């Protein structure tokens, strides 16, 4: 009762631990589709600075 | 005669009691070690929940 109930507690943990990594994951792939969002926000705002009637 | 074969006749009970004891020092080992070897049943559950930790 002391193998298997380390054991289980263990498994559980080791389940747990694989849902928070793939938590995390889905939530930094959302993050870099708001960096490049913003990136290319950077991007499209310098061309703004290109043309001089619009800048000015 | 009588008094010297009845001391005789009594060692022949005098020898019913180290039987006596020799039927209660075998049998407290002999059962103990049938009790030390049942460990053999207990290796067989720590290898079937080896299988069932598997």
């Amino acid at each position: 009762e002391k193998k298997e109930k380390q054991i289980e507690q263990q498994k559980k943990i080791q389940m747990s631990n694989l849902m928070n990594q793939a938590r995390l994951k889905v939530l930094r792939a959302r993050d870099d589709l708001i960096t490049d969002l913003l990136n290319e926000a950077k991007q499209r705002l310098s061309k703004v600075v290109k043309d001089t009637t619009r800048y000015q | 005669q009588g008094i010297q074969q009845l001391l005789q006749a009594e060692k022949r009970a005098a020898e019913k009691v180290a039987d006596a004891r020799k039927r209660k020092a075998r049998r407290l080992k002999q059962a103990k070690e049938e009790a030390q070897m049942e460990v053999d049943q207990y290796r067989r559950e720590r290898e079937q929940e080896f299988q069932s930790k598997q």
